[PDB]
RNA sequence: ACGGAGCCAGCGAGUACAACCUUGGCCGAGAGGUCUGGGUAAUCUUGUGAAACUCCGUCGUGCUGGGGAUAGAGCAUUGUAAUUAUUGCUCUUCAACGAGGAAUUCCUAGUAAGCGCAAGUCAUCAGCUUGCGUUGAUUACGUCCCUGCCCUUUGUACACACC
């Protein structure tokens, strides 16, 4: 609502998005409701940012981790290998083109099938290996509430990279089938199945 | 208005600069083109093959309106790039020098560069017309 | 005669000037307008200065960098910088006060770094390693 | 898959032979005021909630 | 479509589809930048697979392989230069190659150097230290 | 050499058959029915972009993402 | 990866009694030839517009256009001298290796790991070391289980002292 006129010309496309809707890139980065006890206040969809790359003083205390927003945890977590040690302009470039595609398939807001797929990728219980002796006996201990969120953003990762290593089904195919599957519980994506694989374990030794 | 080279994109400006230069054919041709490696180190030549010197001279001439004035080592030494020196760390080493200098020497007889004091080539009178009309033209082209 | 403060912004060695002015509402970047900046996919970095208070309060002020220093993506920091103090020692000295505490509480609740400099700088390499922290590969076989 | 609800009333210092475990005293959400001790891998806040199968079970130091 | 696959040139084997140059680097003699040499002189698209191709295509490029001073070759992209007394250049691009090479080292091994010595047991021949390389021999 | 690379014009038959009605079009999902693999993909989906048909959303070199014209 | 197009740093260094760094102009597909300078150095090389990166095209999951080792011929340069390829370049030769067994080293933020640049030795030779700035994570934010270090309390037929 009304194209302000300056001397640089500017799109009115950029303008429509201005003053009225605080937006992600194009769609909208309001609603997406976690609900699941633990995972609240930790993932963070109240912040609203435009781009995800932010200068960072992020690890410094302890549970500072908790503030940056989840769009961000996806971009980090894949510079791994040491080819692509570095370059966010690479990785943020590719988790664009992944939300791309959910908007796409069956509409929706890409962020709510995201942050479902961080839910169904986070175990329950595991084990530490508890020495009492010398054997590897393994006690079955709790997971709460970071390790839940840190190790399923990782598990995704993996089970994206590996999919495409000598593929055309480039990373961003990928990791937007690793959400839906999560999102849409179907017990195939990897995601699920390291996550389920681990559960399971802990009440064998109870 | 304020019509000049920077409201139009650096990389969409030497699309509409080769399409207009093409038209005429009169920019001039050496006879080294398409026996050419380009650089010092590039194993496949230029893809282009056909076009080509007339993208290159488009990028010389924008540089000159920008400086001073350029010279022919520094050109060399803007375009070229990496290597693959067998098994060892990639070094960084001047492109080819005899595309860069007949560049320069056949825009200077079209109506583009002019010889400078001290050491280097500007902008003739002439050559920031060509600029400007083709910079308008791209400006008509996005609105 | 016109209002003349020079702003400047820095993250890391680049380092950016924003000569500001009154009239019709130029905020260009070394010649070009606003809407090139280079990286391509951080132009929308850029924007948030603009987007947050709004275009209306640009329509009166003309701002124009000149950026040195850096690489390509920290130089978008020292623009952005520059850019947010610019509006604000335009309405800290010629404006009243409430519009531009408006503008630092707004930029707190999206604080990227923004009026504030950042705190890191490079580190020494020290001997014996490869990099400050990293050492070399040791052996006792 | 049974989800027994809770929430963290006491951290219980950092227990273990290794640095990798923290003893924690859990209330439940629903049925309030029912204290039971039980083990959590990662960290811990005042106010947090946890997320587990087996709830009644009690845990121990670990060796 | 699919016409024809091996496809011979000068005995060698020249296999269907793939490409321009990356087929006629199966030849003992062309290689990755000199295919492309050859096929600029015939003006033929590298975007094409190559193998179905017209028939004169062929016998042009055959007549180029053969004769390199003829046709446009600034004459410092050939494989060899300089053979017997004082004189001209020539070089060759198929089983004359490999051919050539074997009579080639013949006379390395007449003369009897410093080379020639070396090849006769298999050892490494440019200055290398050979306290580490190559724990296998021929 | 897995196959479904060379070009034959019955198969550029039954492209011009299976082309309209889809979700996902690219180089990632044609390859999957083993099409015209790799590059020559790129080509067939190049003669869908000129006269209508199927739409763009990505315009980047790798990753060339497009959806059915509604 | 292979093409163009876009195009940004900081530490340094540098001859007049020697032969140093050396822009600009011509010759050359390269390397390098030559005419000229300027600089005893925030003045000239130099903005040391260096890489990785950005963005459209070419290849696409085949030891392949990935990878570059062995090889042969010639064209350059530094030297009294390069055959025991000094060094670089030009076409050809086109292998080994589809993420590595027991083991094992380094590491808590502008760090780790990609990335090149400069100096040091230097008539000519970085796959090395010492320095600089770009790209910039995941994961603890605790513990004596393992490997060793400090004290106290205990025992000694040891005192060049558990070899």
């Amino acid at each position: 609502f009304v194209p302000v006129e300056l001397a640089t010309t500017i799109p009115v496309e950029i303008q429509q998005a201005q003053q009225e809707i605080k937006l992600f890139n194009k769609w909208s980065f309001e609603d997406v409701e976690v609900k699941d006890a633990s995972l609240v206040d930790y993932i963070q969809i109240s912040k609203p940012i435009y781009v995800a790359h932010t200068a960072g003083r992020y690890a410094n205390k302890r549970f500072r981790k908790a503030q940056c927003p989840i769009v961000e945890r996806l971009t980090n977590s894949l510079m791994m290998n040491g080819r692509n040690n570095g370059k966010k302009l690479k990785a943020v470039r590719i988790v664009k083109h992944t939300l791309e595609i959910i908007n796409v398939l069956t509409d929706q807001n890409p962020l709510q099938v995201v942050v479902d797929a961080i839910i169904n990728s986070g175990p329950r219980e595991d084990t530490t290996r508890v020495g009492g002796g010398g054997a590897a006996r393994r006690q079955a201990v709790d997971v709460s509430p970071l390790r839940r969120v840190n190790q399923s953003i990782a598990l995704l990762t993996i089970g994206a990279r590996e999919a495409a290593f000598r593929n055309i089904k480039t990373i961003a195919e990928t990791l937007a089938e690793e959400l839906i599957n999560a999102a849409k519980g179907s017990s195939t994506s990897y995601a699920i199945k390291k996550k389920d694989e681990l559960e399971r374990v802990a009440k064998s030794n109870r | 208005p304020g019509v000049s080279v920077r409201d139009v994109p650096a990389q969409d400006f030497i699309n509409n600069y080769a399409s207009f230069l093409q038209r005429q054919g009169k920019l001039e041709v050496p006879g080294y083109v398409d026996i050419v490696k380009t650089s010092a180190g590039n194993e496949l030549p230029p893809q282009d093959s056909e076009g080509w010197f007339y993208k290159r001279a488009a990028s010389v001439a924008r540089h000159i309106y920008l400086r001073k004035q350029v010279g022919v080592g520094k050109l060399n030494k803007l375009y070229g790039g990496a290597k693959n020196r067998g098994v060892r760390p990639h070094k960084h080493v001047d492109a080819s020098g005899s595309i860069n200098r007949k560049v320069l020497q056949s825009l200077e007889k079209l109506g583009v560069v002019e010889i400078s004091p001290k050491g280097g080539r500007r902008i003739s009178d002439n050559g920031l017309r060509d600029l400007d009309r083709i910079a308008a033209a791209t400006l008509e082209d996005e609105e | 005669t016109v209002p003349s403060v020079q702003t400047f912004g820095k993250k890391k060695s680049a380092t950016a000037v924003a000569h500001v002015k009154a009239g019709k509402g130029l905020i260009k970047v070394n010649g070009s307008p606003i809407t090139l900046v280079q990286p391509e996919i951080l132009r929308f970095k850029v924007y948030e200065p603009l987007l947050l208070v709004g275009l209306d309060k640009f329509a009166n002020i003309d701002i124009r960098v000149k950026v040195t220093g850096g690489g390509h993506v920290s130089q978008v920091y020292a623009i952005r910088q520059a850019i947010a103090k610019g509006l604000v020692a335009y309405h800290q000295k010629f404006v009243d006060e409430q519009s531009k505490n408006e503008l630092k509480k707004a930029f707190t609740s999206y604080d990227r770094t923004l009026l504030i400099a950042d705190s890191r700088r490079p580190e020494p390499k020290k001997f014996g390693g490869r990099g400050a922290r990293s050492r070399f590969q040791k052996s006792y076989r | 898959t049974p989800v027994t609800l809770a929430k963290v009333i006491k951290v219980l210092g950092r227990t273990g032979s290794r640095g990798g475990v923290t003893q924690v005293r859990v209330e439940f959400l629903e049925d309030t005021t029912r204290t039971i001790v039980r083990n959590v891998k990662g960290p811990v806040r005042e106010g947090d909630i946890l997320v587990l199968m087996e709830s009644e079970r009690e845990a121990r130091r670990l060796r | 479509g699919s016409f024809q696959h091996i496809l011979r040139l000068l005995n060698t084997n020249v296999d269907g589809n793939i490409n321009v140059v990356y087929a006629l680097t199966t030849i003992r003699g062309v290689g990755r930048r000199y295919a492309n040499l050859v096929c600029k002189k015939a003006d033929v698209d590298l975007h094409k697979r190559a193998g179905e191709l017209t028939q004169e295509e062929l016998e042009r490029i055959v007549q180029i392989m053969q004769n390199p001073t003829h046709y446009k070759i600034p004459a410092w992209f050939l494989n060899r230069q300089k053979d017997v007394n004082d004189g001209k250049d020539y070089h060759s691009l198929a089983n004359n190659l490999e051919s050539k090479l074997r009579d080639d080292l013949e006379r390395l091994k007449k003369i009897r150097s410093h080379r020639g010595i070396r090849h006769f047991w298999g050892l490494r021949v440019r200055g290398q230290h050979t306290k580490t390389t190559g724990r296998r021999r021929a | 050499a897995k196959h479904a690379v060379v070009l034959d014009q019955d198969k550029f038959d039954r492209i011009m058959k299976e082309a309209p009605t889809y979700r996902y079009v690219s180089v990632s999902v044609l390859v999957d029915r083993f099409k015209l693999g790799g590059s020559l993909a790129r080509v067939a989906l190049r003669h869908l972009e000129n006269e209508g048909i199927i739409k763009p959303v990505s315009k980047h070199s790798k990753q060339a993402i497009y959806t059915r014209a509604t």
